[PDB]
């Protein structure tokens, strides 16, 4: 009935690399943001499906709908830039304000 | 020896399983009618798949080939344990064993003497089960057991502890006659008895 | 009455003619063209043998082009619809409106696996995953068209009264209703494949396969020894319809063991008891003896001939390479022109292997197996199933699985049951015959060669 317990989050991250090169954050571009969110501990019990796909694309109007069609169980968001979709990960942390972090 | 002892063996593997399939001593269920235990047999007999029995077997025709230079009579007993008192008994002659071709006649005779058996074996009365048992008998020409080990044996390899336990397993020891066809062959000169009552 | 009336009725009242034995009356002769003429189809190099994907890739180009040369022929221009305009698209995305449009692309469905063959390859693979939570852990049964461009939920009725295997292209053409799903009112097939014409004394072909002769079943060899006497004219008496019998098909499943456990020994016993059968039926009738999914070839389906080896030294004089029409020993499939009239057999690994997955749609009877059968006639794929059916490296831009000239019998063995079936694809006649084991229910099948009429010969 009342909370005791501390929320969970966790985060995946893709990036493209060369040639199996162990993609390093300083010429290799993030492509994907995957997020679960724990449904036992999380209160209030809001409208975010506990989880979340975020996928860059410069936009050639196939990929999105094949990605979602694909998916057809979770809402995917798609962004132009890498900033963008920090910015929209910063959002989401914010709405959803997690006490722990994991990954 | 050369190529007997391979039939002489699977010879006798076929009468010991006709043996103990046709007079109920071992569940029928765990027989199985095949024609290669390891060695082509020339019929398709039953024989038991069991792995104690087999070892059992095996060891003892091994014995059995091994002594056949002084051996002259091979016996099979069937005996009951309510009181050791022998029941049936099986002969199996080997006069002279034309000792020191044509394998297909060698099969052939071996499955007309095998005809003959389950032929004989068919005419008894059913057998019952709860300790129907069976015994082994055999008969020499000169020879002494039972004291090879008056030296301690030191063994060496495989082949000395074979002989020794072979020498080892043997005890001494002290109706109606209904004969049947051997093997007329050359180099094996069987014949074939049976006892009753 | 008791079995000694009929015999007194039966023996005693003999003929005892036409046994002159020294005229005697010669077999009809019939002979399979396509034994030198050229062009072995699925004869491979064993020593040439991934390359399945560059096959994927042909064979879909190939349909393609045939679905949209069956497309032009049926659905050109000016074919309107009751009330709208019928219309044509490119890509499977571009279909969003309120108009009817036809368009190509391959289906895609989920196929699952059976579990008893899943238990059955995990009990060999020394620590295997669980693979039953590979098909739990997910939440199924829809039919969507991928076109390289998207997928589209098919839903209607006329598909679910129809069978369908991934991989398959179809040019359905439909309209969407309420959602991102295109209707279905239509199912097209590839272009009709040309056919030999039906020849206008005439004789008949034997058939038969599940042998599995093997060192524990002794009835095998005692069917078998009646079939060859009953073939020989000693047992039916009646020479003058026994010699119609040309020659006898072994399809497959001769010998029957378990690689996992086997010696040379056995398997030398089996091909001589073989070789016994072969020795007495071969100065009578000629065989063509074909090899299957338990038999000692590759386990693929375009399994090479056994061997010269394998057989008695009494038959060298068969396999001298002269006397060919007595004895043939051929690949798993063959297109055989006995006296004009191509027929196509196959060892059954594809029928068998499609029905060893579970296919959560299409709401192992008799009339299933007619139907998968028809459906791999008119796909025009004998493999539809490519990793658990054919290995690697099977030709090179020219698959011989696809069907480029439709045969007059399509013969299928090693199934369970007996049946026939006279399918009409674009004003062609095929006549699918499903020949069962031998071992169990060892019924022969005799096809004629003047009315396609089949008839079988049961032995107890």
């Amino acid at each position: 009935s009342v909370h005791d317990s501390l929320t969970h989050l966790t985060l995946e991250i893709h990036a493209n690399t060369r040639s199996d090169k162990i993609p390093d954050p300083a010429i290799d571009e993030v492509s994907m943001i995957i997020w679960c969110l724990e449904e036992e501990t999380f209160p209030l019990d809001l409208d975010i499906a506990y989880e979340g796909i975020m996928i860059v694309h410069k936009a050639d109007s196939t990929f999105p709908t094949k990605i979602q069609h694909c998916i057809n169980e979770i809402p995917v968001m798609f962004y132009e830039s890498e900033f963008e979709m920090f910015e929209a990960l910063t959002d989401l942390v914010l709405l959803l304000d997690p006490d722990i972090l994991s990954g | 020896n050369r190529w007997v002892e391979k039939w002489l063996r699977v010879y006798l593997k076929c009468y010991i399983n006709l043996i103990l399939f046709y007079r109920n001593v071992y569940p029928p269920q765990s027989f199985d009618y095949t024609t290669y235990q390891s060695f082509n047999l020339p019929q398709f007999v039953p024989i038991n798949r069991h792995p104690a029995l087999i070892d059992y077997i095996e060891e003892l025709i091994l014995d059995v080939l091994s002594k056949l230079t002084h051996v002259y009579r091979f016996s099979i007993c069937i005996i009951n344990k309510k009181n050791d008192l022998c029941i049936e008994k099986y002969v199996l002659d080997f006069s002279e064993l034309q000792h020191v071709i044509t394998e297909t006649e060698v099969f052939d005779e071996f499955r007309s003497s095998l005809n003959s058996l389950i032929m004989h074996l068919e005419k008894l009365p059913k057998v019952n089960d709860d300790t129907i048992t069976f015994e082994a008998v055999i008969n020499a020409i000169e020879l002494e057991l039972g004291h090879k080990l008056d030296r301690n044996r030191r063994v060496d390899s495989l082949e000395e502890k074979a002989e020794i336990e072979r020498d080892s397993n043997w005890v001494k020891c002290q109706i109606k006659l209904t004969s049947l066809v051997g093997s007329d062959v050359g180099p094996l000169i069987i014949h074939q008895f049976s006892e009753k009552l | 009455l008791h079995m000694d009336a009929l015999l007194t009725k039966f023996n005693e009242d003999r003929s005892l003619q036409d046994e002159n034995l020294s005229q005697p009356r010669t077999r009809v002769r019939i002979v399979d063209d396509n034994l030198y003429n050229k062009s072995n189809p699925f004869q491979l190099c064993y020593k040439k043998r991934s390359q399945y994907y560059h096959i994927y890739q042909y064979r879909l180009k190939t349909f393609r082009e045939r679905v949209l040369k069956e497309c032009d022929k049926r659905w050109d221009a000016g074919f309107t619809l009751n009330g709208q305009l019928v219309l044509k698209k490119d890509k499977v995305l571009d279909i969003q409106g309120n108009q009817p449009c036809w368009c190509v692309g391959s289906i895609y469905c989920e196929m699952k696996y059976k579990p008893n063959v899943l238990d059955e390859v995990i009990n060999d693979t020394y620590g295997a995953p669980d693979l039953t939570k590979s098909y739990t852990d997910k939440e199924s049964d829809e039919i969507m068209l991928e076109d390289e461009s998207g997928r589209v939920l098919l839903v209607g009725d006329f598909i679910r009264s129809t069978p369908f295997i991934t991989g398959v292209v179809v040019g359905i053409l439909g309209m969407e209703a309420e959602a991102g799903t295109f209707q279905v009112l239509d199912i097209c097939y590839p272009t009709p494949l040309p056919q030999n014409p039906f020849p206008a004394t005439r004789g008949k072909i034997a058939l038969v396969s599940g042998l599995n002769l093997n060192n524990t079943s002794p009835d095998r060899l005692l069917r078998l020894e009646i079939l060859r006497e009953f073939l020989m004219g000693r047992i039916n008496n009646k020479i003058d319809d026994i010699s119609l019998i040309g020659r006898l098909l072994i399809c497959g499943n001769s010998v029957d063991f378990d690689i996992k456990s086997v010696n040379k020994d056995e398997l030398m016993i089996s091909l001589t008891e073989f070789s016994k059968f072969l020795h007495n039926i071969l100065p009578s009738i000629s065989v063509d003896i074909m090899p299957g999914t338990n038999d000692p070839s590759d386990k693929s389906l375009p399994q090479q001939p056994f061997h010269k080896s394998l057989f008695d030294k009494s038959l060298e004089s068969y396999f001298n390479g002269s006397n060919k029409e007595i004895l043939n020993l051929v690949t798993n499939p063959y297109e055989f022109s006995y006296n004009g009239v191509d027929v196509l057999a196959v060892s059954g690994k594809n029928i068998n292997d499609i029905c060893k997955y579970v296919i959560p749609s299409n709401d192992d009877d008799i009339e299933h197996r007619l139907d998968l059968m028809e459906c791999t006639m008119k796909w025009q794929n004998i493999a539809p199933t490519a990793p658990d059916t054919l290995w690697c490296y099977p030709y090179t831009d020219k698959d011989p699985f696809v069907l480029d000239k439709w045969p007059h019998v399509y013969i299928v063995a090693n199934q369970p049951y007996f049946g026939t079936r006279v399918v009409e694809i674009g004003g062609k006649n095929i006549k699918i015959i499903s020949v069962p084991e031998f071992s169990s229910t060892g019924m022969i099948i005799l096809l004629d060669l003047e009315t396609l009429e089949a008839e079988t010969v049961k032995i107890d």
